[PDB]
Protein backbone atom coordinates (compact mmCIF):
# COMPACT_ATOMS: atom_id res chain seq x y z
CA UNK A 1 0.00 0.00 0.00
CA UNK A 2 3.22 1.88 -0.34
CA UNK A 3 5.12 3.91 2.09
CA UNK A 4 3.95 5.56 5.55
CA UNK A 5 1.43 8.35 4.54
CA UNK A 6 -0.39 11.25 5.83
CA UNK A 7 -4.04 9.88 5.02
CA UNK A 8 -2.96 6.63 6.94
CA UNK A 9 -1.51 8.69 9.92
CA UNK A 10 -5.02 10.64 9.77
CA UNK A 11 -7.07 6.98 9.71
CA UNK A 12 -5.29 5.56 11.75
CA UNK A 13 -7.10 6.28 15.64
CA UNK A 14 -6.64 6.46 19.29
CA UNK A 15 -7.89 2.97 20.79
CA UNK A 16 -6.87 0.99 17.65
CA UNK A 17 -4.87 -2.30 18.27
CA UNK A 18 -1.06 -3.22 16.70
CA UNK A 19 -2.94 -4.98 13.86
CA UNK A 20 -4.94 -2.26 12.64
CA UNK A 21 -2.04 0.03 12.65
CA UNK A 22 -0.18 -2.00 10.77
CA UNK A 23 -2.46 -3.28 8.45
CA UNK A 24 -3.36 0.61 7.69
CA UNK A 25 0.19 1.43 7.72
CA UNK A 26 1.43 -1.07 5.71
CA UNK A 27 3.84 -3.97 7.60
CA UNK A 28 6.63 -3.08 5.44
CA UNK A 29 7.23 0.39 6.65
CA UNK A 30 6.99 -0.47 10.34
CA UNK A 31 9.26 -1.62 12.81
CA UNK A 32 8.88 -2.24 17.08
CA UNK A 33 11.57 -2.96 19.82
CA UNK A 34 14.81 -2.11 19.86
CA UNK A 35 15.20 1.93 19.98
CA UNK A 36 11.09 2.03 20.01
CA UNK A 37 10.27 -0.47 22.68
CA UNK A 38 6.81 -0.90 22.58
CA UNK A 39 5.42 1.75 19.90
CA UNK A 40 5.16 0.78 16.13
CA UNK A 41 7.43 3.26 14.07
CA UNK A 42 6.38 3.38 10.59
CA UNK A 43 8.64 4.96 7.95
CA UNK A 44 7.52 7.42 5.02
CA UNK A 45 9.21 8.34 1.98
CA UNK A 46 12.87 9.41 2.35
CA UNK A 47 13.64 13.04 3.79
CA UNK A 48 16.89 14.56 4.49
CA UNK A 49 18.82 12.09 6.53
CA UNK A 50 15.92 9.96 8.04
CA UNK A 51 12.60 9.81 6.63
CA UNK A 52 8.98 11.59 7.26
CA UNK A 53 7.49 8.89 9.49
CA UNK A 54 5.00 8.16 12.58
CA UNK A 55 5.35 6.82 15.69
CA UNK A 56 2.22 4.95 17.62
CA UNK A 57 2.23 4.27 21.45
CA UNK A 58 -0.04 2.07 22.98
CA UNK A 59 -0.77 2.06 26.55
CA UNK A 60 1.22 -1.72 26.88
CA UNK A 61 3.21 -4.25 25.59
CA UNK A 62 0.02 -6.27 25.10
CA UNK A 63 -1.18 -7.46 21.75
CA UNK A 64 -4.50 -6.04 22.36
CA UNK A 65 -2.88 -2.56 23.74
CA UNK A 66 -4.33 0.55 22.45
CA UNK A 67 -3.01 3.49 20.05
CA UNK A 68 -2.88 6.25 23.56
CA UNK A 69 -0.32 8.41 21.38
CA UNK A 70 0.38 9.53 17.84
CA UNK A 71 2.90 11.76 16.44
CA UNK A 72 4.78 12.35 12.91
CA UNK A 73 6.94 14.50 11.01
CA UNK A 74 6.66 15.22 6.94
CA UNK A 75 3.22 13.12 6.86
CA UNK A 76 0.98 15.79 7.56
CA UNK A 77 1.44 18.77 5.15
CA UNK A 78 -0.13 22.64 6.54
CA UNK A 79 -3.59 23.45 4.53
CA UNK A 80 -2.37 26.98 5.11
CA UNK A 81 1.06 28.35 6.20
CA UNK A 82 0.94 31.63 7.15
CA UNK A 83 3.07 31.54 10.00
CA UNK A 84 5.69 34.40 10.57
CA UNK A 85 8.30 35.42 13.36
CA UNK A 86 6.08 38.79 13.60
CA UNK A 87 2.83 36.34 14.91
CA UNK A 88 4.89 33.58 16.79
CA UNK A 89 6.16 36.74 18.76
CA UNK A 90 2.96 37.03 19.67
CA UNK A 91 1.90 33.94 20.57
CA UNK A 92 1.58 33.88 24.56
CA UNK A 93 2.01 30.56 27.17
CA UNK A 94 -1.64 30.18 28.92
CA UNK A 95 -3.19 30.47 25.98
CA UNK A 96 -6.07 28.01 24.44
CA UNK A 97 -5.13 26.11 21.33
CA UNK A 98 -8.20 28.33 19.52
CA UNK A 99 -6.22 31.39 20.89
CA UNK A 100 -3.17 30.19 19.79
CA UNK A 101 -4.62 29.22 15.72
CA UNK A 102 -5.96 32.64 16.02
CA UNK A 103 -2.62 34.09 16.22
CA UNK A 104 -0.69 31.88 13.70
CA UNK A 105 -3.31 31.04 11.54
CA UNK A 106 -5.80 28.50 11.37
CA UNK A 107 -4.29 26.55 8.29
CA UNK A 108 -0.10 27.35 9.86
CA UNK A 109 -0.51 23.97 11.71
CA UNK A 110 0.01 20.34 12.17
CA UNK A 111 -0.17 17.73 15.01
CA UNK A 112 3.47 16.83 15.76
CA UNK A 113 2.36 14.62 18.59
CA UNK A 114 -0.67 14.01 20.68
CA UNK A 115 -0.70 11.88 23.65
CA UNK A 116 -2.95 10.55 26.48
CA UNK A 117 -1.54 9.76 29.58
CA UNK A 118 -4.41 8.28 31.06
CA UNK A 119 -6.32 7.05 28.02
CA UNK A 120 -9.02 6.07 27.89
CA UNK A 121 -9.53 9.67 30.03
CA UNK A 122 -8.49 12.86 28.25
CA UNK A 123 -7.49 14.51 31.05
CA UNK A 124 -3.52 15.52 31.03
CA UNK A 125 -3.61 15.38 27.32
CA UNK A 126 -0.16 16.80 25.95
CA UNK A 127 0.11 17.90 22.58
CA UNK A 128 2.84 19.71 20.07
CA UNK A 129 2.08 21.55 17.26
CA UNK A 130 4.31 22.14 14.24
CA UNK A 131 3.73 25.10 12.41
CA UNK A 132 5.49 26.73 9.33
CA UNK A 133 5.22 29.79 7.53
CA UNK A 134 4.59 30.13 3.23
CA UNK A 135 7.58 27.88 2.63
CA UNK A 136 8.48 26.59 6.20
CA UNK A 137 7.39 23.12 5.26
CA UNK A 138 9.29 20.72 3.36
CA UNK A 139 8.26 16.88 2.97
CA UNK A 140 11.58 15.67 1.62
CA UNK A 141 13.98 18.29 3.25
CA UNK A 142 13.85 20.18 6.34
CA UNK A 143 12.08 22.88 7.99
CA UNK A 144 12.66 26.47 7.23
CA UNK A 145 10.31 28.97 9.30
CA UNK A 146 8.51 26.43 11.18
CA UNK A 147 7.97 26.79 14.77
CA UNK A 148 6.20 24.60 18.05
CA UNK A 149 3.63 24.61 20.27
CA UNK A 150 3.19 22.82 23.03
CA UNK A 151 -0.31 22.57 25.10
CA UNK A 152 -0.90 20.50 28.01
CA UNK A 153 -5.12 19.76 28.61
CA UNK A 154 -5.34 22.45 25.52
CA UNK A 155 -3.60 25.55 27.30
CA UNK A 156 -0.50 26.58 25.79
CA UNK A 157 2.86 25.66 28.03
CA UNK A 158 5.53 26.96 25.47
CA UNK A 159 6.73 27.69 22.30
CA UNK A 160 10.30 27.60 20.23
CA UNK A 161 11.19 29.12 16.63
CA UNK A 162 13.56 28.77 13.86
CA UNK A 163 14.48 31.00 11.05
CA UNK A 164 11.36 32.60 10.80
CA UNK A 165 11.09 36.07 9.43
CA UNK B 1 43.48 3.04 -7.88
CA UNK B 2 43.10 6.27 -10.43
CA UNK B 3 39.59 4.13 -12.00
CA UNK B 4 38.26 5.83 -8.89
CA UNK B 5 39.21 9.60 -10.15
CA UNK B 6 37.30 9.16 -13.32
CA UNK B 7 34.29 8.47 -11.04
CA UNK B 8 34.87 11.38 -8.57
CA UNK B 9 35.31 13.87 -11.67
CA UNK B 10 32.46 12.17 -13.16
CA UNK B 11 30.36 13.03 -10.08
CA UNK B 12 31.40 16.28 -10.46
CA UNK B 13 30.06 16.26 -13.69
CA UNK B 14 26.61 14.20 -12.79
CA UNK B 15 26.10 16.74 -9.98
CA UNK B 16 27.49 19.56 -11.16
CA UNK B 17 29.07 20.30 -8.04
CA UNK B 18 32.40 19.98 -6.19
CA UNK B 19 33.64 16.56 -4.69
CA UNK B 20 35.76 16.11 -1.77
CA UNK B 21 37.06 12.56 -1.44
CA UNK B 22 39.81 10.26 0.91
CA UNK B 23 40.89 6.79 0.57
CA UNK B 24 43.31 6.63 3.79
CA UNK B 25 45.11 3.47 4.51
CA UNK B 26 43.64 2.58 8.32
CA UNK B 27 47.28 1.12 9.67
CA UNK B 28 49.71 3.55 8.25
CA UNK B 29 47.37 6.76 8.10
CA UNK B 30 48.76 7.29 4.40
CA UNK B 31 46.33 9.22 1.55
CA UNK B 32 46.03 6.21 -0.77
CA UNK B 33 43.44 8.80 -3.00
CA UNK B 34 42.16 12.25 -2.72
CA UNK B 35 40.45 14.95 -4.53
CA UNK B 36 40.12 18.35 -2.89
CA UNK B 37 41.52 17.45 0.47
CA UNK B 38 41.82 20.56 1.91
CA UNK B 39 38.73 22.22 0.57
CA UNK B 40 36.08 22.77 2.81
CA UNK B 41 32.29 20.92 2.88
CA UNK B 42 29.75 21.59 5.46
CA UNK B 43 29.81 17.95 7.59
CA UNK B 44 26.33 17.47 8.35
CA UNK B 45 25.28 15.05 10.26
CA UNK B 46 28.74 13.19 10.02
CA UNK B 47 29.78 15.47 13.13
CA UNK B 48 27.76 13.35 15.46
CA UNK B 49 30.70 10.56 15.37
CA UNK B 50 33.50 13.40 16.54
CA UNK B 51 30.71 14.66 18.99
CA UNK B 52 30.61 11.03 20.63
CA UNK B 53 34.14 10.40 20.42
CA UNK B 54 34.60 13.78 22.41
CA UNK B 55 31.68 11.98 24.75
CA UNK B 56 33.41 9.17 25.18
CA UNK B 57 36.59 10.92 26.08
CA UNK B 58 34.94 12.76 29.02
CA UNK B 59 33.79 8.91 30.45
CA UNK B 60 37.13 7.87 29.59
CA UNK B 61 38.55 10.80 32.00
CA UNK B 62 35.39 9.90 34.39
CA UNK B 63 33.86 12.87 33.80
CA UNK B 64 30.66 11.48 32.33
CA UNK B 65 29.02 7.89 32.19
CA UNK B 66 27.54 6.01 29.86
CA UNK B 67 24.23 4.93 32.32
CA UNK B 68 23.46 8.67 33.24
CA UNK B 69 19.83 9.68 32.64
CA UNK B 70 19.23 13.22 30.62
CA UNK B 71 15.49 14.50 31.36
CA UNK B 72 14.74 16.54 28.32
CA UNK B 73 11.50 18.74 28.03
CA UNK B 74 9.47 19.67 24.72
CA UNK B 75 11.63 22.63 24.36
CA UNK B 76 14.95 20.99 24.00
CA UNK B 77 13.01 19.14 20.56
CA UNK B 78 13.99 19.90 16.86
CA UNK B 79 13.51 18.70 13.97
CA UNK B 80 13.89 15.03 12.74
CA UNK B 81 13.73 13.35 16.12
CA UNK B 82 12.47 10.52 16.06
CA UNK B 83 13.99 8.38 18.90
CA UNK B 84 14.13 11.48 21.22
CA UNK B 85 10.79 12.26 20.79
CA UNK B 86 9.42 9.02 21.65
CA UNK B 87 11.34 8.87 24.76
CA UNK B 88 10.34 12.50 25.98
CA UNK B 89 8.41 10.97 29.18
CA UNK B 90 11.28 8.91 30.51
CA UNK B 91 14.50 10.42 28.98
CA UNK B 92 17.48 8.67 27.46
CA UNK B 93 21.07 7.63 28.88
CA UNK B 94 24.21 9.04 27.44
CA UNK B 95 24.83 5.28 25.78
CA UNK B 96 20.81 5.71 24.22
CA UNK B 97 21.20 9.03 22.58
CA UNK B 98 24.74 8.29 20.92
CA UNK B 99 22.97 5.52 19.53
CA UNK B 100 20.40 7.41 18.45
CA UNK B 101 22.52 10.41 17.09
CA UNK B 102 24.96 8.17 15.18
CA UNK B 103 22.85 4.95 14.11
CA UNK B 104 19.81 7.62 13.31
CA UNK B 105 20.86 10.58 12.63
CA UNK B 106 18.54 12.30 15.68
CA UNK B 107 18.68 15.95 15.80
CA UNK B 108 17.53 16.54 19.57
CA UNK B 109 20.04 13.60 20.78
CA UNK B 110 22.73 15.41 19.04
CA UNK B 111 21.93 18.72 20.73
CA UNK B 112 21.68 16.65 23.88
CA UNK B 113 24.68 15.29 23.68
CA UNK B 114 26.48 18.25 22.16
CA UNK B 115 25.13 20.12 25.88
CA UNK B 116 26.97 17.40 27.92
CA UNK B 117 30.21 18.52 26.55
CA UNK B 118 30.01 21.79 26.74
CA UNK B 119 28.62 22.95 23.31
CA UNK B 120 29.82 23.89 19.41
CA UNK B 121 33.21 25.77 21.34
CA UNK B 122 34.12 23.06 23.55
CA UNK B 123 33.53 20.29 20.44
CA UNK B 124 35.96 22.49 18.51
CA UNK B 125 37.97 22.92 20.93
CA UNK B 126 38.22 19.13 22.10
CA UNK B 127 39.56 18.60 17.92
CA UNK B 128 41.75 21.65 18.01
CA UNK B 129 43.46 19.75 21.05
CA UNK B 130 43.67 16.88 19.21
CA UNK B 131 45.30 18.28 16.25
CA UNK B 132 42.53 19.03 14.05
CA UNK B 133 43.17 22.11 13.97
CA UNK B 134 40.53 22.40 10.89
CA UNK B 135 37.39 21.13 12.17
CA UNK B 136 34.86 22.97 13.42
CA UNK B 137 31.54 22.79 14.84
CA UNK B 138 29.65 26.54 15.61
CA UNK B 139 26.09 26.06 16.01
CA UNK B 140 23.77 23.44 16.95
CA UNK B 141 21.18 21.42 14.60
CA UNK B 142 19.67 22.53 12.80
CA UNK B 143 21.09 25.28 11.70
CA UNK B 144 24.29 24.01 11.27
CA UNK B 145 23.31 22.64 8.26
CA UNK B 146 22.92 25.80 6.34
CA UNK B 147 25.72 25.34 4.17
CA UNK B 148 26.22 28.79 2.76
CA UNK B 149 28.78 29.18 0.31
CA UNK B 150 31.89 29.84 1.48
CA UNK B 151 30.57 29.96 5.21
CA UNK B 152 33.21 27.75 7.06
CA UNK B 153 30.72 27.78 9.96
CA UNK B 154 30.50 24.10 10.84
CA UNK B 155 32.68 22.75 8.63
CA UNK B 156 35.81 19.91 7.92
CA UNK B 157 38.31 19.34 5.06
CA UNK B 158 37.94 15.55 3.55
CA UNK B 159 41.62 15.24 4.67
CA UNK B 160 40.89 16.64 8.39
CA UNK B 161 38.18 14.49 8.52
CA UNK B 162 39.49 11.55 7.49
CA UNK B 163 42.66 11.22 10.03
CA UNK B 164 40.78 12.69 12.63
CA UNK B 165 38.40 9.89 12.45
CA UNK B 166 41.27 7.35 12.53
CA UNK B 167 42.86 9.23 15.89
CA UNK B 168 39.24 8.02 17.03
CA UNK B 169 38.96 4.74 15.98
CA UNK B 170 43.12 3.60 16.43
CA UNK B 171 44.76 6.76 18.09
CA UNK B 172 45.35 6.42 22.34
CA UNK B 173 43.22 9.85 22.33
CA UNK B 174 40.36 6.66 23.34
CA UNK B 175 40.44 4.11 25.56
CA UNK B 176 40.54 0.83 24.00
CA UNK B 177 37.07 0.31 25.30
CA UNK B 178 35.79 3.35 23.71
CA UNK B 179 37.22 3.21 20.35
CA UNK B 180 35.64 -0.15 20.29
CA UNK B 181 31.97 1.46 21.65
CA UNK B 182 32.49 4.22 18.96
CA UNK B 183 33.09 1.97 15.87
CA UNK B 184 30.33 -0.84 17.25
CA UNK B 185 27.64 2.38 16.87
CA UNK B 186 29.35 3.19 13.35
CA UNK B 187 28.74 -0.54 12.77
CA UNK B 188 25.22 -0.08 13.62
CA UNK B 189 24.65 2.35 11.09
CA UNK B 190 20.76 1.78 9.97
CA UNK B 191 19.97 4.92 7.72
CA UNK B 192 23.06 4.92 5.36
CA UNK B 193 21.61 1.71 3.00
CA UNK B 194 21.81 3.70 0.23
CA UNK B 195 25.23 4.80 -0.04
CA UNK B 196 28.72 3.02 0.42
CA UNK B 197 26.57 0.02 2.26
CA UNK B 198 24.87 -0.83 -1.15
CA UNK B 199 27.97 -1.69 -2.93
CA UNK B 200 29.77 -3.43 0.27
CA UNK B 201 30.44 -6.99 -0.61
CA UNK B 202 29.54 -10.15 1.57
CA UNK B 203 31.26 -11.10 4.68
CA UNK B 204 33.39 -7.16 4.69
CA UNK B 205 33.00 -4.72 7.44
CA UNK B 206 31.83 -1.57 7.45
CA UNK B 207 31.39 1.32 9.87
CA UNK B 208 29.96 4.74 8.91
CA UNK B 209 28.05 8.10 9.50
CA UNK B 210 26.39 9.64 6.45
CA UNK B 211 24.95 13.86 6.24
CA UNK B 212 22.46 15.19 3.69
CA UNK B 213 22.48 19.25 4.30
CA UNK B 214 20.61 22.05 2.72
CA UNK B 215 22.06 23.45 -1.01
CA UNK B 216 22.74 19.67 -2.16
CA UNK B 217 25.50 19.25 0.70
CA UNK B 218 25.53 15.11 1.08
CA UNK B 219 28.30 13.04 3.12
CA UNK B 220 29.74 9.89 4.58
CA UNK B 221 32.95 8.82 6.65
CA UNK B 222 33.65 5.50 6.75
CA UNK B 223 35.86 2.51 8.11
CA UNK B 224 35.41 -0.41 5.81
CA UNK B 225 37.57 -3.86 4.58
CA UNK B 226 37.29 -7.18 3.48
CA UNK B 227 36.50 -10.31 5.93
CA UNK B 228 34.98 -8.66 8.72
CA UNK B 229 37.63 -6.16 9.20
CA UNK B 230 38.05 -2.85 8.53
CA UNK B 231 41.65 -1.65 6.65
CA UNK B 232 40.61 1.51 4.81
CA UNK B 233 39.25 4.81 6.08
CA UNK B 234 36.80 6.75 3.44
CA UNK B 235 35.58 10.30 3.28
CA UNK B 236 33.04 11.79 0.88
CA UNK B 237 31.71 15.02 0.83
CA UNK B 238 29.47 17.54 -1.72
CA UNK B 239 27.85 20.49 -1.84
CA UNK B 240 26.28 22.93 -3.74
CA UNK B 241 24.38 20.21 -6.48
CA UNK B 242 20.65 20.43 -7.45
CA UNK B 243 20.76 17.17 -8.78
CA UNK B 244 17.92 14.66 -6.70
CA UNK B 245 18.94 13.06 -3.28
CA UNK B 246 19.07 9.27 -4.89
CA UNK B 247 21.49 10.87 -7.54
CA UNK B 248 23.39 12.07 -5.27
CA UNK B 249 23.22 8.78 -3.12
CA UNK B 250 24.06 6.88 -6.81
CA UNK B 251 27.36 8.84 -7.18
CA UNK B 252 28.33 8.32 -3.72
CA UNK B 253 27.44 4.49 -4.19
CA UNK B 254 28.95 4.79 -7.47
CA UNK B 255 32.41 5.56 -6.06
CA UNK B 256 32.42 3.26 -3.22
CA UNK B 257 31.77 0.35 -6.14
CA UNK B 258 35.05 1.81 -7.65
CA UNK B 259 37.10 2.11 -4.85
CA UNK B 260 35.81 -1.66 -3.53
CA UNK B 261 36.24 -2.65 -7.27
CA UNK B 262 39.76 -2.12 -7.25
CA UNK B 263 40.11 -2.37 -3.32
CA1 LIG C 1 11.96 31.55 6.42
Amino acid sequence: AGVMTGAKFTQIQFGMTRQQVLDIAGAENCETGGSFGDSIHCRGHAAGDYYAYATFGFTSAAADAKVDSKSQEALLAPSAPTLTLAKFNQVTVGMTRAQVLATVGQGSCTTWSEYYPAYPSTAGVTLSLSCFDVDGYSSTGAARGSAHLWFTDGVLQGKRQWDLV
Amino acid sequence: HPETLVKVKDAEDQLGARVGYIELDLNSGKILESFRPEERFPMMSTFKVLLCGAVLSRIDAGQEQLGRRIHYSQNDLVAASPVTEKHLTDGMTVRELCSAAITMSDNTAANLLLTTIGGPKELTAFLHNMGDHVTRLDRWEPELNEAIPNDERDTTMPAAMATTLRKLLTGELLTLASRQQLIDWMEADKVAGPLLRSALPAGWFIADKSGAGERGSRGIIAALGPDGKPSRIVVIYTTGSQATMDERNRQIAEIGASLIKHW
